């Protein structure tokens, strides 16, 4: 069923709705969810070290903590990336 | 069958005590027995698992109502640094006077000191009073009626669960992360927030006023407007007298970091706040598989599309999902391999990382803890190898798995075992070569013409997390670093202090002696790796053996001929790899015990210069803190340390006994029994009576067994009577 | 050819073109020629430009001293990718992100030329740009192929030259007679 | 003062190791007259202890709080006297004796019975190629290339898997 | 303790009389030439 | 009992026959060898199980292969 | 302080768990 | 024969022994106060402090076999 062989895996093993999904609109996603990331991890950076923003994890945010998610789906979205764009779209 | 054992024909019709024998260890391989079905199989593992569960909770009610009703529970609580805490009291009619008042030393009634921390575990999660405890022993003693009555329940013919329940892997994965992991631990989060927390801030929380006192003054309204920064407000003082109000916070979930000062221990706060991190993360791990629902992850779809398209790993991990499946012994040695893990990990870190209230100051439970986890580490992880060798020989189908990561591991097993040949042949030429020359070089009168090197990799990692004595200044120790400023608002203020406080457990002190010990355990860890590698790879053939197979796991030998194989079965590689594994806890827990027992005692230098060579862990520890023990008793008296001295003689001397199974074989024996059947056939009088099993001599891999049974508890009560005795005897 | 300084043959004395295919024990553990062969156009790129750099950032004698006026002003080298990196975070992000494209993207379409599977020629990332393929012959472009291998292997021994003087203070004597 | 260690001639626990070690040695030799072989052994420990001492004192050894020298191995070059120099002699002769081990074994293996050339060596043949270890990295990694060394897999025997 | 006397009961019943008892029974059921 | 079984890579060379204390084995006529014979184990119901006639075997893991089983009064070598 | 009764009362849960472990052991014995 | 002449070689070399590298003279004038040696260790790694103080200005290993008490009851 999932098994393959080659140099690339067929669309399939991307879930039902990804494997639908064109590759650059799925590389324009990674990078979405990249920049958001780093957007989260740098301003709960400088939210930890302002001197009235951080007691009690008065630093902890709920959209830097959701938006510090988006690592793990910039890193899954640019491999599916690139399936996409190995089995032609 | 008739004739016990009912399971196997083959032994029901054994004239000779062998069958006795071989049922009883036979009874619980329960997929060898005689018109086993795989559904059948199933449901009664099921069923004794219901058995094994309730076993455990009539254990720990008995430990409740043993301390409520004989121990001094409510005197610890008072006074913990001056108490000693009261395992059972101990009724025995072959005590004499003297060692009556000997046991009974500070109380009414002799009595055993316990040194398992459940006294310490008690009062940390709450406890206060006796008639707590009781409560607590009644309920585990019905929640263990229950657990009989579902093993009862599912046996019944309607209530047999079918063999696709037992194969659903995606319903149990999600409920085993969801309700078992995270269920429970957002449950003991509410625990230690509404009864830990407020006994340990001086306030009675208990099943009278629990629904009418909230745990919060704020009172769950912060929870759900997303104000969470409220349960962080005020914790515990620097100057809170614990179990008291007096410099106590309000604080529910904080991320101090470090001991609570007095106790020494974790706050409770940090460990609400960890339990209740703990299960978000395992209640959303529960959301990955496919279940009667549509969405979710389906496992056979992911193991079957994991093969790098680079082709190192051969077919990937296809064939692995029906491996699984059908395999309970792969189960199960997956499930010993990672309980071995968290059963170390616990040892390590429950006396690294102080979890109950004054605990660290009870030299002999910590003592004891960690050498009980250590060894219980140390069987699961032999059990684990174990399992996995039965697997191969019982379960592994190579068609199945073809080419996969699994059938890889046999086609490179020469590779395998021959790499792990090399390095516990290096680490103990090595090892061994650098004890022996600091041996020399000390016998000899210059102890600077020593090797001694500094474990520099090690004091990296330390001064990684902030220990300040290697003066490394790197990341946690360097102020400058981006981890030091980033952390600094958050738990590092208690940990920076609790790392750099040299009088507790939190990254202690090395050397070079720590080195050698760390590549003596290295060593240890390899070897019994080797064995149990090659008892797993080997399980089917060898060179000496190719269709070992066939004769299954345990099998005596194949005979003399071909020069001889003694000990060529896969069980055999277990039994040898148990003296490589007691070994290895034993040179685990020896530089354990010793480091600790040189800090406790106040002279941390010495362990710092003898252990670099062996005489100084014979004199230096051995010989030395023997001394308390073997004076339990004497010809001028005993004390209370005489059931340890005593234990110490008996550990002794089922070791001793263990070697005679493991030295004299089975022809010497069997010839000996044979005179003895004909001096009783010959007796008048004794002519009267006779067997009705033929007495022959124990089989070649009984007494394997018998031999290793009498070496590992001898093992273990040789060293929990010394572990136990000399830190008693000294503190 | 390429070889008219190492004889007329290609120059392997260690062999280590050969090691993939030598024996069978390390199975795709060594990369394969187009692998080697476009790890070695990329090192010579980046020494061409990196050599470069250093010769229009130095202000001493014989070497000329370019600046460009809003950069941040250290004309020790090793010490210049710090300095601008603080003070330019922005800009400094903006090449890095342009070198990470650039850099998946010269594999992202090909294949795998560590195990030779790889289709398209190595050195080559799609920036023409202005000709020249199609203008020149077919021998003139395999001339300048020549050209910037060489040309790369010759800023890739200055390169190798300027770590072993910050390293080892007397490794190349010929770099005495320029101050 | 690399791991929170000393100098060892800047520690005084070397310094007090040295004074105790030589006054044992003095005491033992205050028992003896003069010109006696005991007092005349006795004179040449305390020379060969204070030589010891002085060279350690004078050689980069880090001493800990123990008065002992400690080595560095975590790849640093200014100890390498301690590991990495003497590893790199260590490399060189055990790879010159497995190398010729290895040279006389296929040396012999060609011969009409190789084992009779195991029991009873071939020492003029075996003390020419004994020579032959010296430039035991330049052949290894010929016969790596060239296919001498490593043998296929079709050729090795296994075991049923 | 509070019920002192129960171990002078139970000890002597767990210690001496149902392993008698227990090993009665076991080698009474091993040798039953049926089930 | 214990099990003997006689694998078609026999020779017929009689060796196992001869090594046998208890007469498990047989010569039996045979067509799959150049000797005309193959081993055979009628009497299996006396094997105590020594293995002398797998050391006795000369093919490459032998034709005589001896699987320990249920273990009776003569399988055990009992004179009592 | 517990109280003759409540040692009682657990004896008598104790041996109702005795019951139900013949029970589950005959039936895992079938 | 063979097992013979390795005896009288080592009874050979237990008397050499004793009249080149022991105490024994010094022993003979003074059997109480001076320790039986008759085994001289050389000056190598670190192993001539097994030479003992034995007594009779004379440093070796102390030697056990009860040589000097069987020399002076044969005269
Ligand atoms: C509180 C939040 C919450 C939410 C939003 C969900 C949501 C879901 N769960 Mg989960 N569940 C939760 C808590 C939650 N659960 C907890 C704490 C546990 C113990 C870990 C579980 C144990 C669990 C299991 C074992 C399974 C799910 C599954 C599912 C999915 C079912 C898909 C569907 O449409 O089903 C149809 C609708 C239903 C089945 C009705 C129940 C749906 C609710 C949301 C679950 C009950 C949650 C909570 C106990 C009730 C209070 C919340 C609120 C209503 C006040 C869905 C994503 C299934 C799945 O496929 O996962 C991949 C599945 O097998 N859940
Ligand atoms: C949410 C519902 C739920 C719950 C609470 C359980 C609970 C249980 N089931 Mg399960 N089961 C369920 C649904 C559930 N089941 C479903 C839906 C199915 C069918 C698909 C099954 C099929 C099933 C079978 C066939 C069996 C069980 C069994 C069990 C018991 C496991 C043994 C035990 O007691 O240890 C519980 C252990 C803990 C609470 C602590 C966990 C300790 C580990 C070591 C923690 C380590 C992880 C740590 C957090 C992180 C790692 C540390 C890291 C740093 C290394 C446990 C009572 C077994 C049993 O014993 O039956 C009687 C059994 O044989 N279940
Ligand atoms: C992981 C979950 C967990 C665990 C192991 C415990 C354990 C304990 N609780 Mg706690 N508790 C919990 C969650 C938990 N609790 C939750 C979610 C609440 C509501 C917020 C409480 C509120 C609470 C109160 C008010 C009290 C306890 C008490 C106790 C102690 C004795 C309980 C008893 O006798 O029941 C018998 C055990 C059973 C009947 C087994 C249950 C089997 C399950 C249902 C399956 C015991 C240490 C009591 C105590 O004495 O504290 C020191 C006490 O007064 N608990
Ligand atoms: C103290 C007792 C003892 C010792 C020293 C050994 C030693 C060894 N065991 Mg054994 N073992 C023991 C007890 C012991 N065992 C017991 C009681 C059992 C249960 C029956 C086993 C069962 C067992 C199994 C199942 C296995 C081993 C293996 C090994 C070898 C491990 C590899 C290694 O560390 O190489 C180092 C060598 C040594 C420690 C011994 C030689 C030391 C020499 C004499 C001194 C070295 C100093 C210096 C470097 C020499 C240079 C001088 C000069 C030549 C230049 C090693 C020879 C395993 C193996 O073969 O792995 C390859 C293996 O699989 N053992
Ligand atoms: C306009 C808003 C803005 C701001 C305020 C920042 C700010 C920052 N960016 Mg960001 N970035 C931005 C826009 C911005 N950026 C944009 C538009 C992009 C493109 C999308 C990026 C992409 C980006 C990347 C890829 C990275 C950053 C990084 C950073 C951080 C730089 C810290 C640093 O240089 O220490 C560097 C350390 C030093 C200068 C100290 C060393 C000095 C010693 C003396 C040197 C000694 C020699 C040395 C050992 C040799 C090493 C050589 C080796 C590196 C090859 C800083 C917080 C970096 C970061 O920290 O990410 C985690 C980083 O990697 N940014
Ligand atoms: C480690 C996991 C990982 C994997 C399996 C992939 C896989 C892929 N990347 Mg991605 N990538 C990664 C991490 C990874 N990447 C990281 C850390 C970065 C920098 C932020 C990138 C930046 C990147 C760009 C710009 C592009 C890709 C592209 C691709 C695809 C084609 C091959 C290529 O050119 O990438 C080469 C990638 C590398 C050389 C970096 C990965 C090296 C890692 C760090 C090795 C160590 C792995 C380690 C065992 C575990 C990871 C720990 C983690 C914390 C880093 C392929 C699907 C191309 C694509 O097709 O996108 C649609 C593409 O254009 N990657
Ligand atoms: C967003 C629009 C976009 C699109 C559609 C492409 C498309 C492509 N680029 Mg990419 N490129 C882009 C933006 C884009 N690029 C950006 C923003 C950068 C950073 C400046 C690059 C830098 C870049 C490099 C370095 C390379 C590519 C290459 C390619 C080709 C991979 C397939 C191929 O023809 O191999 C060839 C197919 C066969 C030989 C068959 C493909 C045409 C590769 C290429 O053209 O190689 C020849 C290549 O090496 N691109
Ligand atoms: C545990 C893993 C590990 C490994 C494999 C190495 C390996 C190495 N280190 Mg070491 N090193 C380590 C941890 C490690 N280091 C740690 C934790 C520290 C801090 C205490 C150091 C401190 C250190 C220094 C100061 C130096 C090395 C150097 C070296 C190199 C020795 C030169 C040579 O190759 O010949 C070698 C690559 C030398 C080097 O040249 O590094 C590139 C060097 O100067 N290391
Ligand atoms: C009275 C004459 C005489 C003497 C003194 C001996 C003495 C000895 N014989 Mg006997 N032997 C004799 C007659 C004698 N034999 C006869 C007549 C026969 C034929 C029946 C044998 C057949 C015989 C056999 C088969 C063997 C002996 C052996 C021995 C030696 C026993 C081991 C021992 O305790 O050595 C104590 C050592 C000494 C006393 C050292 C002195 C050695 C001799 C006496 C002096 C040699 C030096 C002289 C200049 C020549 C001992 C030397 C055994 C032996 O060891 O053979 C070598 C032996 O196997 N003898
Ligand atoms: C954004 C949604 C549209 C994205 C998408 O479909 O790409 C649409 C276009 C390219 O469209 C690409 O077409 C290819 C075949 O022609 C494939 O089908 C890709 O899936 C598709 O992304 O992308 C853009 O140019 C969007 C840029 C917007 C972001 C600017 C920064």
């Amino acid at each position: 069923d999932m098994t393959w062989e080659g140099e690339y895996p067929p669309s399939k093993v991307l879930g039902p709705i990804m494997s639908k999904m064109p590759s650059g609109l799925l590389g324009l996603i990674s990078i979405a969810c990249a920049a958001v990331c780093a957007y989260s991890i740098a301003q709960s950076g400088v939210l930890q070290q302002q001197p009235g923003a951080y007691e009690n994890g008065s630093w902890v945010k709920w959209y830097y903590v959701l938006g510090s998610f988006g690592g793990p789906l910039a890193w899954g979205t640019h491999v599916a990336s690139w399936i996409q764009r190995k089995n032609g779209m | 069958a008739t004739k016990f054992p009912k399971f196997s024909q083959a032994l029901a019709q054994d004239p000779a005590t062998r069958r006795i024998w071989y049922g009883i260890a036979t009874a619980h391989d329960l997929e060898a027995h005689d018109g086993m079905t795989e559904e059948n199989l199933y449901q009664k593992i099921f069923a004794s698992h219901f058995g094994h569960l309730a076993i455990i909770f009539l254990w720990t009610a008995g430990n409740l109502f043993h301390v409520a009703w004989q121990g001094n529970f409510e005197q610890w609580v008072a006074k913990p640094l001056k108490t000693k805490p009261i395992a059972h009291s101990i009724w025995d009619p072959h005590f004499g006077e003297s060692a009556l008042k000997a046991f009974s030393k500070g109380n009414t009634y002799p009595v055993n000191i316990a040194f398992s921390g459940v006294y310490q575990w008690w009062y940390t999660i709450g406890f206060r009073t006796n008639q707590e405890l009781y409560a607590g022993s009644i309920g585990l003693l019905a929640l263990s009626c229950v657990l009989l009555f579902a093993g009862w329940l599912h046996l019944q013919p309607k209530f047999r669960p079918s063999l696709s329940w037992f194969k659903n892997n995606e319903s149990r994965l999600n409920h085993h992360l969801s309700g078992l992991l995270g269920v429970s631990s957002l449950a003991w989060t509410g625990h230690i927030v509404h009864v830990a927390i407020p006994a340990s801030r001086g306030v009675h929380v208990g099943w009278d006023n629990f629904l009418t006192t909230p745990p919060h003054p704020a009172g769950l309204t912060p929870f759900f407007t997303g104000n969470w920064t409220v349960y962080a407000e005020n914790p515990d003082s620097a100057s809170h007298v614990y179990g008291t109000s007096e410099g106590a916070g309000t604080a529910i979930l904080t991320f101090l970091g470090g001991f609570h000062p007095q106790t020494q221990s974790l706050w409770l706060s940090d460990i609400a706040h960890h339990q209740l991190a703990i299960a978000v993360v395992f209640i959303i791990a529960g959301h990955m598989y496919r279940t009667n629902f549509g969405i979710g992850h389906n496992m056979k779809e992911i193991l079957d599309a994991h093969r790098p398209p680079g082709g190192r790993l051969g077919a990937g991990h296809v064939g692995l999902f029906e491996t699984i499946t059908n395999s309970l012994h792969m189960q199960l040695g997956l499930a010993l391999a990672s309980l071995g893990v968290a059963t170390s990990l616990t040892a390590q870190h429950m006396y690294a990382l102080t979890p109950y209230a004054y605990l660290s100051k009870d030299f002999t439970t910590e003592a004891a803890l960690y050498t009980h986890h250590q060894y219980i580490a140390g069987f699961l992880m032999v059990g684990a190898f174990a399992h996995g060798a039965i697997f191969f020989v019982r379960d592994y189908d190579p068609e199945l798995n073809k080419n996969n990561v699994l059938a890889r591991m046999l086609e490179h097993k020469e590779a395998i075992i021959s790499h792990l040949s090399w390095a516990s042949l290096f680490l103990g030429f090595h090892t061994l070569g650098l004890y022996i020359h600091n041996d020399t070089v000390v016998a000899f009168g210059q102890p600077e013409k020593q090797i001694l090197f500094e474990p520099v990799f090690a004091e990296y990692i330390q001064a990684a997390s902030g220990k300040a004595v290697y003066q490394f200044n790197v990341l946690l120790s360097s102020p400058t670093s981006p981890a030091t400023v980033a952390g600094n608002q958050v738990w590092l203020p208690g940990w920076l202090d609790a790392i750099n406080n040299p009088k507790n457990d939190l990254f202690l002190k090395i050397g070079p002696g720590d080195f050698l010990v760390h590549h003596a355990i290295a060593l240890g860890l390899h070897v019994t790796a080797l064995i149990l590698v090659k008892g797993a790879l080997d399980a089917r053939g060898s060179k000496l053996m190719p269709d070992k197979k066939d004769f299954g796991y345990s099998f005596p030998c194949d005979g003399p001929g071909r020069g001889g194989t003694c000990d060529i079965s896969a069980w055999d590689a277990f039994y040898l790899a148990m003296f490589w594994m007691l070994n290895t806890i034993g040179w685990v827990t020896f530089y354990w015990h010793w480091k600790h027992m040189t800090i406790w005692g106040g002279n941390p230098g010495q362990f710092d210069e003898s252990s670099n060579y062996i005489m100084g862990w014979l004199r230096d520890y051995l010989w030395l803190n023997s001394s308390p023990l073997i004076n339990g008793y004497n010809p001028f008296g005993m004390n209370n340390l005489s059931v340890w001295s005593w234990m110490f003689l008996f550990g002794h001397l089922i070791w001793a006994t263990g070697f005679m199974f493991l030295i004299s074989w089975r022809g010497y024996w069997q010839e000996l029994i044979e005179t003895l059947v004909w001096a009783h056939e010959r007796t008048p009088l004794a002519n009267l009576i006779r067997w009705r099993d033929k007495p022959v001599a124990l089989s070649i891999v009984q007494a394997r067994l018998v031999g290793l049974a009498h070496f590992s508890v001898g093992y273990i009560l040789t060293y929990a009577a010394f572990v136990i005795a000399s830190t008693s005897g000294k503190f | 050819t390429g070889f008219e300084e190492v004889g007329g043959k290609p120059w392997d004395p260690l062999s280590l073109g050969k090691l993939e295919d030598a024996n069978d024990t390390f199975p795709n553990m060594f990369p394969k020629s187009q692998y080697l062969q476009e790890s070695e156009i990329k090192h010579g790129r980046m020494c061409m430009l990196a050599w470069t750099g250093v010769w229009a950032t130095h202000v001493g004698g014989m070497g000329l001293g370019m600046h460009i006026p809003g950069m941040p002003v250290e004309s020790d080298w090793t010490k210049a990718l710090g300095v601008f990196a603080a003070e330019q975070p922005a800009l400094f992000g903006a090449i890095l992100l342009f070198i990470s494209i650039a850099e998946g993207e010269s594999v992202g379409h090909s294949g795998d030329n560590w195990r030779n599977m790889s289709t398209k020629e190595p050195g080559n990332l799609g920036f023409d740009w202005m000709g020249l393929t199609k203008k020149l012959s077919e021998e003139k472009v395999a001339r300048y192929k020549i050209v910037e291998l060489k040309n790369g292997r010759a800023a890739m021994i200055a390169m190798a030259s300027l770590f072993a003087m910050e390293a080892i203070p007397g490794s190349v004597p010929i770099m005495n007679v320029f101050n | 003062e690399i791991g929170g260690l000393t100098k060892c001639s800047d520690s005084p626990a070397f310094a007090k190791r040295e004074k105790a070690s030589i006054k044992k040695l003095e005491q033992r030799k205050s028992t003896y007259e003069a010109g006696t072989p005991p007092a005349l052994a006795l004179q040449q420990q305390i020379e060969r202890t204070e030589a010891r001492f002085d060279k350690y004192s004078r050689s980069e050894l880090l001493c800990g709080a123990d008065g002992l020298p400690h080595l560095i191995a975590d790849g640093r070059w200014s100890h390498a006297a301690e590991f990495m120099l003497p590893g790199f002699g260590f490399i060189y002769i055990s790879g010159w004796i497995g190398w010729v081990g290895r040279k006389y074994l296929r040396a012999v293996s060609t011969t009409k019975n190789p084992a009779e050339s195991e029991i009873i060596i071939n020492v003029p043949l075996a003390l020419k190629i004994m020579t032959t270890g010296y430039i035991w990295p330049i052949s290894a990694w010929e016969e790596l290339v060239s296919g001498d060394l490593v043998a296929l897999d079709e050729e090795v025997t296994v075991s049923p898997r | 303790m509070a019920a002192a006397f129960l171990p002078s009961i139970l000890v002597p019943i767990v210690g001496l009389i149902f392993p008698a008892f227990s090993m009665a029974l076991f080698f009474l059921y091993i040798q039953q030439d049926d089930i | 009992s214990h099990t003997v079984k006689i694998y078609d890579t026999c020779i017929g060379c009689t060796q196992c026959v001869r090594a046998c204390p208890t007469d498990v084995l047989e010569m039996v006529p045979w067509d799959g060898c150049k000797s005309g014979q193959i081993a055979s184990s009628p009497r299996v119901e006396d094997c105590v199980g020594c293995k002398r006639c797998e050391t006795a075997c000369p093919t490459d893991f032998l034709s005589v292969r001896v699987y320990l089983g249920a273990e009776t009064t003569r399988s055990l070598g009992l004179a009592y | 302080m517990i109280y003759d009764s409540q040692v009682y009362i657990a004896l008598v849960i104790a041996v109702v768990a005795s019951v139900l472990a013949i029970r589950l052991g005959a039936t895992l014995y079938n | 024969f063979g097992q013979l002449a390795a005896i009288f070689l080592w009874i050979s070399g237990m008397h050499f022994h004793g009249a080149y590298f022991s105490n024994y003279s010094a022993w003979l004038s003074d059997p109480i106060g001076i320790k039986q040696s008759s085994q001289v260790v050389w000056p190598i790694v670190g192993q001539e402090i097994l030479n003992a103080d034995v007594g009779g200005n004379f440093q070796g290993v102390q030697t056990t076999s009860g040589w000097f008490q069987m020399w002076r009851a044969e005269g």
